[PDB]
RNA sequence: UCGAAGGUGGAUCGGCGAUUGGGACGAAGUCGUAACAAGGUAGCCGUACCGGAAGGUGCGGCUGGA
RNA sequence: UGGAGAGUUUGAUCCUGGCUCAGGACGAACGCUGGCGGCGUGCUUAACACAUGCAAGUCGAACGGAGAGUGGCGAACGGGUGAGUAACACGUGGGUGAUCUGCCCUGCACUUUGGGAUAAGCCUGGGAAACGUCUAAUACCGAAUACACCCUGCUGGUCGCAUGGCCUGGUAGGGGAAAGCUGCGGUGUGGGAUGGGCCCGCGGCCUAUCAGCUUGUUGGUGGGGUGAUGGCCUACCAAGGCGACGACGGGUAGCCGGCCUGAGAGGGUGACCGGCCACACUGGGACUGAGAUACGGCCCAGACUCCUACGGGAGGCAGCAGUGGGGAAUAUUGCACAAUGGGCGCAAGCCUGAUGCAGCGACGCCGCGUGAGGGAUGACGGCCUGUAAACCUCUUUCAGCACAGACGGUGACGGUAUGUGCAGAAGAAGGACCGGCCAACUAGUGCCAGCAGCCGCGGUAAUACGUAGGGUCCGAGCGUUGUCCGGAAUUACUGGGCGUAAAGAGCUCGUA
């Protein structure tokens, strides 16, 4: 070792420690969404769409998940939502 | 290497035939046969005969030029005076007798070397043999 | 992102330079993107420039170098780019 | 043949005879040596000739000819090994550089000097 | 849940091996004289059996047979 | 715009047909022998194991503080080596309506508002060594605003190559950000430029003494997933895919621009230099990020080696030097960031074994030196040489010592190249071969000692062996082994054959 890799190992456990934490928010509410569509409940689940698709798009310009992954989740979700 | 009477008594003129006019034509002019070799493969690369361009380029020699102005007499006396640096060209110490002068070349002597200043037209032509020198390689 | 460099192509104790357009990864004799130009073992340094294409790569955005900088402030192409008013006149060879 | 004949199968290249096949693609090598002895030559050639077997690095054992005029080669002494015909002996195509190592060169020798390893007297 | 490594019946590829089989080259030391002339029984091909060894003899073939 | 041949089967001849020579080269190595410059080049074998120093740091124009510490960028670039891979890896062609891009510049719009912690610092334990309570930020976070942007619904026109694209199309629902301190920045979104990623057309080694292979296998539908299209993954139906045009196996291999040869077509090779790939003790991971095979990062498992006060730890030169091995063989534990390239900073600067140079080795390709005139009855000397020397003047390149001295606030090279001066020949020539091919001839040893590229020389008069003279050929080099092409029309496409020379299946039938 001996360099600035001492540094960049203590960030790396902070870094992933934040992203982590947003990656699992993530699957906790896209996971609760689908359970409400399953069940055959629309008001619930028209409600969680706004809750879920706000809280991916925030992850996305935190520079977590990227835009792309972000806007390919809202999208499986709305026309989940439709049917 | 420079080769520093007899080796002309074998040939004269002071596969049997062809290395003897070579021989002659290589220790005149005072060349290493690494040299001669060179000057061969420029001469047939060249355009026109491919023979007469081999004697254009032995006689372009600096050293053959001072043997041919007379400066220095026996071509083996000019050896000494070149590498000496007496001889100027073009404002220039030549220190070289492999320098092949070009047309519009201005021979000048150095001052002092107390012991005339001819200028070069063209590289002349055969008529200012080769046909052996030619069909000894290839 | 894009610059412009200096390309060390002559022999030892002999350098002669080609300016070349290249990415700031590449290594100094690599994969140019365009030769320019060209360039300093003289009484006058010999400089020549396309005046044409140095408008372009500056107009994208290409940073030059520090020592390039100075080559196109002398013969004028970064005054044409930048647009201020000491103009261009410079070089000669003999 | 057909050209059509030729399609279907090419023309084979004909397959080398590797030359000298205990040294490897190297120019020398070296080896101890294993046995020391004399051979009668083939032919109407008649002398003996010194020989021997050389276990080389390369862990081939073959015959050797010692060029010159002999040789202190005791058992077990480390020899160079070069290539090159003996067409007097059959099967012998290796030759012991001399003066290199522990083969020293050979005494007393005024002429062709480069060859057998002789150092110049004295200029 | 997948998952490296590590655990414990064949496939492919090689090293050594008591001992044994033919091959090359060498000196020519014995035993013969099979082939080249009708080579002293025309030779050779394919099998078969036999014999120290070259070879011998059946059956069919061939001319590269006087 | 170039295309030679020669020897050798026989008493002799002609043909077929090998084997051997002349030629050119090299990341070469051995001998014998070396005087200096210029210029490139230097572990091809053990991707074998590594002692020591250095090879990536930087900013106080972000922040407490009083070098270290949090934070931002860099660390994926530069440099190394050829293990692996017969593959979309590579080389040339396209495709991307199937996609990403920090930094850079150059349009447009904004930089609103509040809070909670945590290293450093103190006090503890732990040991030979090394890794419990407080305070800041451009660190990290709830919101607000954004109509560019992302998602879904209903609909307009056009483009066409089918999914579909485009006109920031128009609508109406729901949501997206930021940072400040002494001139540099910060978020969002159009465009341009760079770099990539992913598909396919064809091209490029050996093998049938490898003939069957495949079950996520080939396709479809609904989902998951990625930057992105895809059995990429997963759950259900369909029963298909690839192969004699060599599938599935075994062997070897980095590929190429090039480079050696040849008149060409070909054959060999992949050194330096310049692209692309893969790998970083051996394997399997992911994290951070605009970007990761993440050399000088992390985690786990194995193999191997160090420190130990035996409680505990740490490390991987296929960076540059270097060391020991293995080899017939390959370099200094150099100097400097002056120049060009790169990183960070506003900048001054600070790092850079990249790079520029120096040392060492005739390893290669060039260029110069070792003397220049005159000199005879041809001294002496050696042997059956030589105008050479002897001796008379002369020039001083390189070497030697002197003085000046660079071109690229300050240059490593370097008091170096280079110029002008002081004398004096003083400091400087080897190495093969001479039987014929193939240039050069005469005087101990007995088929022994030995020589030899093929003929073949030695059995008492040797142009062939060993030595001495004399000559050639090349000369700071000359010979010999190893390797590849040529000669080889000797794998023949250009360009060969098969009655007897090697070569017609014993004959017919018939699938591709
Ligand atoms: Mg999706
Ligand atoms: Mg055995
Ligand atoms: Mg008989
Ligand atoms: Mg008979
Ligand atoms: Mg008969
Ligand atoms: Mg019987
Ligand atoms: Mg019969
Ligand atoms: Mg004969
Ligand atoms: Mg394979
Ligand atoms: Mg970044
Ligand atoms: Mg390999
Ligand atoms: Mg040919
Ligand atoms: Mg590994
Ligand atoms: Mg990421
Ligand atoms: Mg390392
Ligand atoms: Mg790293
Ligand atoms: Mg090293
Ligand atoms: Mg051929
Ligand atoms: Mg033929
Ligand atoms: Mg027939």
């Amino acid at each position: 070792n001996i360099k600035s890799q001492i540094k960049r190992i203590r960030t790396n456990e902070r870094r992933r420690l934040r992203n982590q934490s947003v990656k699992s928010s993530l699957r906790t509410a896209i996971r609760g969404f689908r359970e409400a569509v399953d069940a055959g409940d629309k008001d619930k689940a028209s409600e969680l769409l706004h809750a879920t698709s706000r809280k991916l798009d925030k992850a996305a310009s935190k520079g977590v998940i990227h835009p792309n992954q972000a806007a390919n989740k809202k999208s499986a979700l709305a026309l989940a939502l439709n049917k | 290497a420079r080769y520093t009477t007899r080796k002309s008594r074998r040939l004269g003129v002071d596969y049997r035939q062809q290395l003897q006019e070579k021989q002659k034509a290589r220790f005149s002019y005072g060349v290493m046969e690494k040299q001669f070799r060179r000057y061969y493969e420029e001469a047939n690369r060249q355009p026109g005969k491919t023979g007469d361009n081999l004697l254009r380029i032995l006689e372009s020699r600096l050293d053959n030029v001072v043997y041919r102005a007379g400066l220095a007499r026996t071509r083996r006396m000019a050896r000494q005076l070149v590498s000496h640096g007496h001889f100027l060209v073009n404002g220039v110490k030549v220190d070289i007798p492999s320098y092949r002068v070009s047309q519009y070349d201005i021979i000048d002597v150095k001052e002092k070397s107390l012991n005339q200043r001819i200028l070069v037209h063209q590289l002349p032509e055969r008529a200012q043999t080769e046909q052996l020198i030619v069909e000894l390689y290839s | 992102a894009v610059k412009i460099k200096l390309t060390r192509l002559g022999k030892i104790r002999n350098p002669q330079y080609r300016i070349i357009v290249a990415d700031a990864r590449t290594r100094r004799d690599g994969r140019a993107i365009e030769v320019i130009g060209r360039y300093p073992k003289e009484e006058p340094s010999l400089i020549q420039i396309d005046s044409e294409r140095a408008q372009y790569w500056l107009g994208v955005g290409a940073q030059p170098t520090e020592p390039v900088l100075a080559l196109l402030k002398i013969t004028g192409d970064w005054q044409k780019f930048k647009g201020l008013p000491g103009a261009e006149g410079t070089l000669k060879v003999k | 043949p057909t050209i059509q004949q030729l399609v279907r199968k090419g023309r084979r290249d004909k397959i080398a005879k590797v030359k000298t096949a205990a040294l490897k693609g190297s120019p020398q090598r070296r080896g101890v040596c294993t046995r020391v002895y004399t051979t009668t030559p083939k032919k109407p050639n008649s002398a003996l000739r010194k020989v021997a077997r050389v276990k080389l690095t390369s862990q081939v054992e073959v015959t050797a000819y010692i060029p010159g005029e002999g040789h202190n080669l005791q058992e077990h002494s480390m020899v160079l090994v070069r290539g090159g015909r003996v067409k007097d002996l059959p099967g012998v195509r290796y030759k012991i550089i001399r003066g290199s190592l522990d083969t020293q060169g050979v005494k007393n020798r005024k002429q062709a000097r480069s060859r057998y390893g002789a150092k110049k007297e004295k200029s």
